[PDB]
DNA sequence: ATATATATATAAT
DNA sequence: ATTATATATATAT
């Protein structure tokens, strides 16, 4: 069925009528909690996901200044060819980063801005489908036509069949993975027939402009007309507008922000994975807790609550947060709430809204904070915002000693640079309506509005201090913060990169650890693990050193034919491969 | 005048019938009386024939043009040319035979079961002569089975058939194979240039000559006479003797004469010993030399030390990064300040001596390497080197001390 | 409108060998020199001038056999007078003799000029020899041209050829090239003006470039540069010494900038009308493909000749040495190593295995090195060498 | 000694039995986690030091029981990306062609994909560090059928280098989900082809 | 005249009524097929050997006597069919062919052999056994496992050059090349009855032949081109015109190449010969074999050699085979191995 | 559409 | 540089 002298085995489902499908959802109910709880779960993550998906495009739409400049340059290079030699090609050099999988939005994105505004006809080569010259032109008439042996003569026929004006722009994505020939090739082709056929060339380059010279020699690199166009910053901005928003209600932890920094950051800058990221999360969050169905919009979140099941209301009852909010209160409170589900409902409402206006209060604050912090040279707690979100989410920053140097420092400001500061701090207030700080908007206002100075100087750094101490504080202290946080660090880390060659070597040198039956506490063990162990090696006495080994810890011949398959075992996996030297010799582990 | 080169560049540029044949007697005797038997009788026999501009083409020619004249044969005979580069396929040599023999309406859409029964159709509807030029290449087919069945037809059935084969090679029955080999008859016809140089000379005279059906005889004489007389001269006679000393081969004499005519018009209406002296200069000329004069003063250079590369580190490849750094000492401390460029530029003269290809890949890996750290080779000898930095127009002084040094 | 200069002799060769339209000229001829020395120039503007029907054709642009067949028939059923298709050479053959007894060319030589021959050898191996021995084999009165940068020795077959008579057109020396600059005047100067420009332009240029596209091209940038004084007012056309010390120094750094195409021409104009692991990663080969093996003991645990290929197994021990915390062997450090290669900052070499092929080599600059060392504050030259 | 000793040399007893017989169950608990996770848009890699193929061969049995469904054996010697593409060109589509290419026929894979919805295919990879799909272009075109949404894929690598064949534009093409699953029974069925080469 | 019906004999296409000296295996095929054809039953035969045997002679005289006794009604009467394996466009072409022979109907190659396996006293002849060949090895397979089969009631004969063929498919009857009794005995059958040849002649032949080869065409192919040159000489056939013949279609033309050659080339022979002896190898550069003949031309006293002419001299010399040479598109790298041997090079230069 | 031969690319020697 | 395998096109079934 999996095993004959070939490599297919697909099965059908032919001669039966099974036509009709299983829907999804059916396998997210691994565990019999509430059928309905299930799909509501469902729907709150796919809501929230597409959500974060369009405000993810948007923004990435929003960071127009770079297509601007090149819009007037693809005009200004065809205004030439409207007048009217050896005219040299112009072609533009946009330096993308080196976040490859990013390229294809970037790239997309760029289709319909140039073909809104200066062209019809925008075309895309890859190297995978464009070997030799057959192939690179065959591909390029095709995608031409919608929009026998083709030639060049093929495309000049083309284009004035369907002009009887505008230049065609070809952009090659990824010009590191083409060949040296057919590119030195297409540019000779191109410029001679430049009379009857507009050519201008975009071309995809993701390391520093030195490629051209390498790829391109400089009898090629002269008919052609360079110029040059162009991770951290965007990061930033995707950060502030899906998790410093209270438009969405999901959260994260800092130990779960701590692994999806890190990976990007130190690994590869790749904002698409970090995207990647949230959303397991998102999932993995409404998969363990039952309760989470709460984790939605607060006049949708506060209906949840009052037509619940009985499980489910005991299930609120076990939060830690829950219990360390009813062990405060008074005697008559806890028996109050623990019996009655209904007083148990009221009391809920209230703490989402507790819940909601903090995380409301919360955010409106950091942004005022960092545009003291921003100001200040020499950047102790950070100079960007994502920065800024990481340290008070993980402990309060007054009772870190860093903060104190940053009071010290801040006392320490001009008076111009002070009517800067809070010039900005008044305009955040006045950008999100709807705040739940009023008397502040009106106190920066008035000491705005009474521009002796060091006395009054030590009320605006007054000002802050006891601001931040209001309102910054962790969610850990929060009851019911549960219901929109997820704190499963390792089950995030693990899943996005985990690392194999150390499971291959725990499990060697320990067979103890997935086998707990005292199997080695600092002989006995599984094949594979005798022959590893003796090693970290000529095959002769390799296997005598095994039959010596085995036969303590146990006309037979079981013992050699044990060392036959657990060292082929072994050349499987990546230690071992012959040599001639000996009969063997070979160390690929070293480590 | 007009008649004159008229004729001779009817004679010599496209190659035509003339009634003359040197030392190739014998040979057309054996070929003469082998068509003759074949044309005449129901006998069938096969030839390979010389290296390069030998008279292959020529002797034939002659010889199906002196059958021809015969009555008899003109009214029935059917040829049949065949040639190596045209046709490099049995099915579009297939296709050939059946238009040329002008039965390309008669097979119409007849669908024949094997190769051979297409061919035994065709002859079923009076000798057939198949010549087939420039023969080597028909024999490097997949299975050989035109030279197979043209042979068999002829050793086996009653339709009489020639197979003339038309080569430059001298081991031609080490390329066909056993069966082949059998039914060929192995009669060799061998046009080989086995004549001197006193025999030479007096081709010179020959071919270089008017025919007696010129109108205007007044001129013709003087003409003739005027070949006559510089036929003995010595001034001619130093120059055909390096091309005697060079190739046997009367091409390249063809080639000579039809440059010595060139110079020869109303105002120069004889032959002078300087035209044919200006004539061999032409096709003496040293390719290789003729670049190394037109290359740049940095291209000239690199080169010297590429050349003192190879007498140190002998027979051993090299890249650009040890030509750049031979050329630093070069600037820096052998001659002077000026010629000390930047590296960008120096790559565009190496870039510019592989597009002309004195220099060659070691090996070819395009992609692989970078531009720099390449092993090349250079192509170019050290004797090749010296003489043409001696000619070099205006070759700076301390280069060419570099050079010997 | 075209006008040839200092091509005389050689025109006059080609003009004596092409004869009147009935006679016969050379089956096949080759004409070979340098990048620039009116290999395209005086052949068409040659063949244009007497009236001779001719067929001009790029080799380099028809990259397969099939569209250079028609690309000769389609210009020649112009001449003379839908679509022909031919695909073999065979077929070429019969159909070029019923293109060529129409009534105007029944008694004319006609021409196939065929521009950039170094192509032609890797189509493929009968074409060659199919060139030049056409006139014996279509026998329709034909001469073919050979336009190339190569000399004729290379393209010489195993199997031998008809041999094509060697032309060679001589390169342009320095008065030579300065008659062809100094004939494209602007108008609004005078004649001795503009030469004396192209007189101080070649004192610079001349040592690196023979090209004359090169130099006409440098000719036009700089001409602007070269005629402000007088229009400013300091100076006059007779005050040579102040024009040619302007343009002194501005052309010694047209040499590094517009020569090398590093600020393109469209700038030059303008202005002067103007007036983690992945840092460690690629350091750790640099370190492992530059250095020997008995070396490296002594470095980590207390250039020229190129890369040498090194183990992935060398290539992990030294990763570890140098950064000073524990590493997690992951995915993505794994990952990240293969993500240089296909960037070209790596290559791998040999392809036996990839998982157990340990091959690879770091295919880059000093430069680029010691920036990125320097970004992540690691000294690379003290493990280079001593 | 020579390979059919083996065939009657079954008698070897495991040790510690008892224990093994309890992380069979513990992975089968993480199943529904991997059902759940396939779905959505991710994929599937098992690392570890045992053989993965009897929890895989067990999650088969459990799980994915009326499903079109495909295993691919990488530790078969005669195996390759071509034979992958060919099982779905030839019976999944019940299509019955042949193709110009390898890439031609991805194409033509890959736009049936995204013209029906319908269709749901699971692609399990038992071996995927295997020296004939170790190709950087036989696991492109794994990748250009990974990234698909209705289609699905679990794999399990044993080599100790075995992420060479994945860069960063390849860890976008598969989304990998990474599980510690180290089951201690001996790799049997694929030690087989390699027992031959050596004494 | 006399020599005119020398020729019409001495033809090739003139095979014999009845052949001599293959007379023992005429009586054992004939035997083979008897023990076939009366009882009904199918078997198989392969039959291999050198080309100039005459094989397809025998077993055409063969099913000629089979076919005589058919018609005399002294066997059951037998359809027949012939092939051969050069004249075939593909080697899948044989079952088509095998289907339009016995059956009107005419289909493509697999179709035809689905019907001949479903169909499977016909007597099958397959000549050239080795270009039916494929990697599936299915033709051959199949042409030998058809007959084998109670149904199919058919007999096989093959032919083929290599005796070891029928056994890396996973009886062979076999023929041998002529000595020199049996080659006399023909060339004096031919002509029996006119008195042309003398038989001085007829063994100098024979025994030239037997010993290289062994065959007969190329007896015939001698004698005829023997009467030849004879009739030149004009009669009798003498010792002197069969031994002109004889070294005018066996003697290589390798030498006399050599010997006419220009001045320049054979120094470059001999400075290929003096390099090989300063080197001892086989093999050469062409800038080796040029430093050397820059040497000879200055001590010859010829002027100075330009490359690009040697290039020339060497292409020529290639050209003809006289030399192996790689081609022309890399220069100073051209190795060089002599085709012909250091001896008769040396024969050749030395007067 | 299947199969095979030839051309070109990639890989191993 | 050559030879072997994979692949791309062309041709025959
Ligand atoms: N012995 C000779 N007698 C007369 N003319 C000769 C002789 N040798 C050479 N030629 C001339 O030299 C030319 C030889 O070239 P020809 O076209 O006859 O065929 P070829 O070049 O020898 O054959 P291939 O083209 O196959 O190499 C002819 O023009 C012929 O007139
Ligand atoms: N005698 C001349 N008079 C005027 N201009 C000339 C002359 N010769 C050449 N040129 C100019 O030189 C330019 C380049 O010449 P050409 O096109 O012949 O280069 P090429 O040698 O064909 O290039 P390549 O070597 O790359 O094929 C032409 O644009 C032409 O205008
Ligand atoms: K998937
Ligand atoms: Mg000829
Ligand atoms: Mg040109
Ligand atoms: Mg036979």
């Amino acid at each position: 069925t999996s095993s004959m002298s070939k490599g297919c085995f697909v099965f059908k489902p032919n001669s039966k009528k099974r036509k009709i499908s299983l829907p999804i959802e059916d396998y997210f109910n691994k565990g019999k909690n509430e059928p309905e709880d299930s799909k509501l779960r469902f729907e709150t993550y796919q809501l929230i996901w597409q959500q974060m998906k369009s405000e993810n495009e948007r923004l990435q739409e929003e960071l127009k200044n770079l297509f601007d400049n090149l819009i007037e340059f693809l005009q200004k290079s065809h205004s030439g060819f409207q007048k009217n030699k050896l005219r040299e090609i112009p072609t533009a050099a946009l330096v993308l980063g080196v976040n490859v999988t990013d390229h294809d939005l970037t790239f997309g994105s760029l289709t319909e801005a140039l073909q809104n505004n200066v062209t019809p006809y925008v075309v895309s080569l890859q190297a995978k489908d464009c070997p030799d010259m057959k192939h690179f032109l065959q591909k390029l008439i095709s995608q031409l036509m919608d929009c026998t042996h083709y030639s060049m003569d093929s495309l000049s026929s083309w284009y004035m069949t369907v002009t009887q004006s505008p230049p065609v722009v070809v952009i090659l994505k990824d010009m590191e993975s083409f060949a040296t020939k057919v590119l030195q090739d297409f540019i000779i082709i191109s410029s001679q027939h430049l009379h009857e056929f507009p050519l201008i060339l975009i071309f995809g380059i993701a390391t520093s402009p030195i490629i051209i010279h390498r790829l391109l020699p400089h009898a090629v690199s002269s008919l052609l007309c360079i110029e040059l166009f162009q991770c951290k910053e965007h990061l930033t901005t995707v950060l502030d507008k899906l998790l410093l928003t209270t438009q969405f209600p999901f959260k994260i932890n800092e130990k779960v922000l701590q692994v999806l920094t890190n990976i990007f950051l130190y690994h590869d800058f790749s904002v698409q994975n970090f995207i990647k990221g949230l959303q397991l999360s998102l999932l993995e969050h409404f998969y363990s807790q039952p309760l989470s169905v709460l984790c939605c919009n607060l006049p949708e979140a506060k209906r949840r609550i009052n037509f619940l099941s009985n499980n489910q209301c005991e299930n609120i009852r076990r939060l830690p947060s829950f219990r360390r909010y009813v062990e405060k209160q008074a005697s008559e409170k806890q028996v109050a709430l623990l019996t009655n589900e209904r007083y148990l409902k009221e009391e809920t409402q209230l703490l989402l809204e507790n819940l909601h206006v903090y995380h409301m209060n919360y955010f409106l604050v950091l942004r005022c904070l960092h545009k003291f912090t921003s100001s200040l040279p020499k950047y102790p707690l950070g100079r960007q915002i994502r920065e800024l979100y990481c340290t008070c989410l993980e402990k309060n920053i007054w009772d870190s000693e860093e903060y104190a140097s940053v009071l010290q420092l801040l006392r320490m400001l001009a008076k111009d640079e002070l009517m800067t500061i809070l010039e900005k701090c008044f305009k955040v207030f006045k950008s999100y309506c709807e705040n739940h700080l009023g008397s502040t908007a009106k106190r920066i206002e008035e000491f705005l509005a009474q521009f002796k100075f060091e006395v009054l100087r030590e009320n605006v750094v007054n000002f802050i201090d006891c601001l931040v101490r209001e309102y910054l504080l962790p969610p850990e202290t929060q009851p019911l913060h549960e219901v929109v946080y997820f704190s499963a660090a390792h089950a995030l880390r693990e899943h996005l990169n985990a690392a194999p060659r150390i499971a291959l070597h725990t499990a060697l040198n320990n067979p103890y650890y997935y086998l707990k039956n005292e199997a080695l506490k600092s002989n006995i063990a599984p094949d594979i693990c005798i022959a590893y162990k003796l090693h970290l090696i000529n095959l002769v006495d390799w296997s005598e050193a095994f039959a010596t080994v085995v036969t303590a810890a146990e006309m037979n011949e079981i013992i050699h034919a044990r060392f036959i398959r657990a060292v082929s075992e072994l050349e499987l996996l990546g230690f071992i491969k012959p040599t001639k030297q000996k009969t063997d010799h070979v160390a690929r582990l070293t480590w | 005048l007009s008649q004159v080169q008229r004729i001779l560049r009817e004679r010599f540029c496209r190659q035509s019938p003339h009634s003359n044949l040197f030392g190739v007697q014998v040979q057309y005797k054996h070929l003469s009386e082998l068509l003759k038997r074949t044309a005449l009788h129901g006998e069938s026999n096969s030839v390979l024939i010389g290296p390069r501009g030998s008279g292959k083409t020529m002797l034939i020619n002659h010889a199906l043009k002196e059958l021809m004249e015969i009555e008899e044969v003109s009214e029935n005979v059917l040829q049949v040319h065949l040639n190596g580069l045209l046709q490099i396929n049995d099915k579009i040599a297939l296709k050939e035979i059946t238009r040329q023999l002008n039965l390309e309406n008669v097979v119409g859409d007849k669908v024949f079961g094997s190769f051979a029964e297409n061919l035994s159709f065709l002859l079923e509807a009076c000798p057939v002569i198949f010549i087939l030029d420039e023969f080597d290449l028909f024999a490097h087919h997949k299975n050989q089975t035109l030279l197979y069945n043209l042979f068999d037809i002829s050793q086996s059935a009653q339709t009489p058939i020639a197979v003339i084969g038309l080569t430059c090679r001298l081991d031609i029955l080490e390329l066909l194979e056993k069966r082949v080999k059998s039914r060929f008859s192995h009669r060799q016809i061998h046009l080989m240039n086995s004549f001197g140089f006193p025999q030479y000379v007096k081709i010179f005279k020959e071919q270089l000559s008017l025919p007696a059906e010129f109108p205007d005889k007044v001129f013709a004489e003087k003409w003739n006479e005027n070949v006559q007389y510089l036929s003995e001269d010595r001034s001619v006679q130093e120059v055909l003797q390096k091309h005697f000393n060079i190739s046997k081969n009367l091409r390249s004499l063809h080639m000579l004469l039809m440059l010595a005519l060139n110079r020869v018009t109303a105002s120069h209406p004889f032959m002078t010993a300087v035209d044919l002296m200006e004539a061999s200069q032409l096709c003496s000329m040293d390719s290789k030399a003729n670049i190394v004069h037109g290359l740049s003063v940095l291209e000239i250079c690199l080169i010297i030390a590429m050349k003192h590369l190879n007498d140190i580190y002998e027979e051993e490849p090299f890249n650009f990064q040890m030509v750049y750094n031979e050329f630093q000492k070069f600037v820096q401390r052998k001659a002077h300040s000026v010629y000390n460029f930047e590296k960008p530029v120096v790559m565009k003269a190496f870039e510019h001596l592989q597009q002309l290809e004195l220099i060659k890949p070691m090996e070819r890996t395009s992609g692989n390497s970078q531009r720099e750290y390449q092993l090349m080779k250079l192509l170019l000898d050290n004797t090749q080197i010296m003489n043409a930095l001696q000619k070099y127009p205006n070759c700076p002084t301390d280069v060419r001390q570099w050079a010997t040094s | 409108e075209n006008v040839v200069l200092c091509r005389e002799s050689q025109v006059s060769i080609l003009q004596s060998l092409f004869g009147e339209r009935h006679h016969f000229s050379f089956p096949s001829i080759f004409i070979y020199g340098h990048t620039a020395s009116g290999k395209t120039y005086v052949t068409q503007t040659l063949l244009k001038t007497l009236e001779l029907p001719h067929v001009f054709v790029n080799c380099v642009e028809c990259f397969t056999l099939r569209l250079l067949l028609e690309q000769i028939l389609n210009k020649l059923n112009h001449l003379s007078s839908t679509e022909i298709t031919c695909e073999t050479f065979n077929d070429f053959v019969r159909l070029f003799k019923q293109v060529t007894t129409a009534e105007n060319l029944k008694d004319q030589t006609v021409y196939i000029v065929l521009d950039k021959a170094e192509y032609l050898r890797d189509m493929e191996a009968n074409l060659l020899p199919g060139f030049l021995r056409l006139q014996e084999l279509a026998d329709r009165n034909v001469t073919v041209l050979f336009l190339s940068e190569i000399v004729w020795e290379k393209f010489r077959p195993n199997t031998g050829c008809f041999e094509p008579f060697v032309l060679y057109f001589p390169d342009y020396s320095i008065g030579n090239l300065q008659k062809i600059l100094s004939h494209d005047h602007p108008p609004e100067y005078s004649a001795d003006f503009y030469a004396a420009y192209i007189n101080i332009l070649l004192g610079v240029f001349y040592t690196v470039c023979r090209d004359l596209k090169e130099l006409r091209h440098l000719a036009v940038l700089n001409f602007p540069k070269y005629c402000e004084p007088v229009v400013k007012g300091e100076a006059s056309e007779r005050d040579t010494r102040k024009l040619w010390r302007n343009i002194e120094p501005h052309l010694k750094k047209a040499m590094q900038t517009v020569y090398l195409r590093e600020i393109s021409s469209s700038q030059w104009e303008k202005l002067q009308k103007d007036d983690y692991y992945s840092k460690f990663i690629l350091i750790a080969a640099y370190l492992a493909s530059y250095n020997p093996a008995r070396t490296d003991k002594r470095f980590f645990l207390k250039h020229l000749l190129g890369p040498k290929p090194f183990p992935l197994d060398r290539l992990l021990a030294i990763l570890y040495s140098i950064v000073d915390s524990r590493v997690a062997p992951t995915a993505n450090i794994f990952s990240q190593i293969t993500s240089l290669v296909t960037l070209q900052l790596l290559t791998l070499v040999g392809h036996d295995d990839q998982l157990d092929g340990p091959k690879y080599k770091c295919t880059v600059s000093l430069d680029f090195i010691r920036a990125i060392a320097r970004t992540v504050n690691f000294d690379i030259i003290k493990y280079l060498y001593d | 000694d020579q390979q059919t000793l083996r065939n009657l040399l079954s008698k070897v007893s495991p040790s510690f039995s008892a224990e093994l017989k309890q992380l069979n169950q513990q992975y089968e608990k993480l199943f529904h986690k991997w059902m759940l996770q396939l779905h959505l848009g991710f994929n599937i890699v098992l690392y570890g030091l045992g053989s993965k193929r009897d929890l895989l061969e067990r999650f088969r049995t459990t799980m994915l029981q009326d499903s079109i469904h495909v295993v691919i054996n990488g530790f078969f010697p005669g195996i390759s990306v071509k034979s992958v593409l060919n099982s779905i060109t030839e019976e999944v589509l019940d299509h019955m062609g042949t193709f110009r290419s390898i890439l031609d026929q991805l194409d033509w894979i890959v736009n049936k994909f995204k013209e029906d919805s319908s269709l749901e295919l699971f692609l399990l990879i038992h071996n995927l560090d295997s020296q004939m799909l170790r190709g950087e272009k036989s696991q492109q075109i794994i990748g250009q059928l990974s990234s698909l949404h209705n289609i699905y894929l679990i794999a399990s690598i044993d080599h100790l280098n075995a992420p060479l064949m994945w860069d960063h534009a390849k860890q976008s093409l598969f989304n990998w989900l990474w599980y510690e699953t180290t089951t201690y029974s001996p790799y049997t069925e694929e030690t087989s082809y390699e027992n031959s080469l050596l004494v | 005249s006399v020599l005119e019906e020398a020729r019409l004999r001495l033809h090739v296409s003139a095979v014999p009524e009845s052949l001599p000296c293959r007379e023992q295996e005429f009586q054992d095929i004939y035997n083979f097929v008897e023990s076939k054809l009366l009882d009904h039953t199918g078997g198989c035969m392969y039959i291999s050997g050198v080309p100039g045997t005459g094989k397809t002679a025998t077993v055409h005289e063969v099913i000629r006597c089979l076919q005589q006794a058919a018609q005399a009604n002294d066997v059951p009467p037998f359809q027949y069919i012939e092939v051969n394996g050069m004249k075939l466009t593909e080697p899948h072409q044989v079952y088509v062919q095998i289907l339009q022979k016995l059956t009107g109907q005419k289909a493509t190659a697999n179709h035809a052999a689905e019907l001949l396996a479903k169909q499977f006293t016909t007597v099958l002849l397959v000549d050239e056994l080795d270009l039916l060949w494929t990697h599936k090895q299915d033709i051959m397979y199949n042409l030998f496992d058809w007959p084998t089969h109670k149904e199919a009631r058919l007999v096989v004969l093959a032919i083929a050059n290599t005796m070891d063929l029928p056994e890396r498919i996973m009886t062979r009857m076999c023929f041998q090349p002529y000595t020199y009794s049996q080659l006399q005995q023909i060339l004096r059958s031919r002509l029996k009855h006119l008195k042309a040849f003398e038989d001085d002649a007829i063994q100098l032949v024979a025994r030239k032949v037997a010993a290289l080869s062994g065959d007969a065409r190329r007896c015939l192919d001698i004698c005829r081109r023997a009467t030849e040159i004879c009739e030149f000489s004009q009669g009798l056939v003498t010792i002197a015109h069969s031994m002109e013949a004889v070294d005018e279609m066996f003697s290589s033309s390798y030498i006399t190449a050599i010997k006419n050659s220009s001045v320049l080339e054979q120094s470059f022979l001999r400075a290929i010969l003096a390099e090989f002896r300063r080197s001892g190898l086989e093999e050469a550069t062409f800038q080796q074999i040029y430093s050397q003949h820059v040497a000879l031309c200055r001590m010859e006293g010829l002027p100075y050699p330009t490359m690009s002419e040697t290039m020339a001299v060497c292409s020529h010399l290639g050209s003809c085979r006289l030399l192996l040479v790689e081609p022309s598109r890399n220069d100073l790298l051209l190795r060089v191995r002599l085709n012909v041997s250091q001896d008769d090079v040396l024969y050749a230069l030395k007067d």
